[PDB]
C-alpha cells in the first residue's frame, strides 16, 4: 500500500518514568551570629583601650 | 552629650539579616522560614509576635 513515517504512528510507553534529579550545588556562606569583632565591642569597656 | 529620645534611639534587636526570598512554610503546628540564600532555617510557633 505504502510507506510511512514513524511519528506517523502514535506510541504507547513501556517504560516507567522514574525521574532523578540531582541535588544542586548548594554553597554555605561563612554565616555567624556574632562576629568576634561584635562580641568583642559587646564588652561595656576593653581595658587594653582604656 | 547631645539628648536624644530612649525610644526610637535604642534597639534592643539587631538587623541581622536581609533575605531577598526567605519560604515560609507550616508543618507540625509550626513555621519554618527557609533561606537558601544563607542556609538558614528558623522555626517558629504559627502565633506572630506581638
Amino acid at each position: 500500500s505504502h510507506q510511512l513515517s514513524r511519528a506517523d504512528i502514535t506510541t504507547v510507553s513501556t517504560f516507567i518514568d522514574l525521574n532523578i534529579t540531582m541535588l544542586e550545588d548548594h554553597e554555605f556562606v561563612p554565616l555567624e551570629v556574632y562576629t568576634r569583632h561584635e562580641i568583642k565591642d559587646s564588652g561595656l569597656l576593653d581595658y587594653t583601650e582604656v | 552629650w547631645d539628648w536624644v529620645p530612649k525610644r526610637p534611639s535604642v534597639c534592643t534587636m539587631t538587623k541581622w539579616q536581609e533575605v531577598d526570598e526567605m519560604l515560609r512554610s507550616e508543618y507540625g503546628g509550626s513555621f519554618r522560614f527557609s533561606s537558601d540564600a544563607i542556609s538558614t532555617t528558623f522555626t517558629t510557633n504559627l502565633t506572630e509576635y506581638p
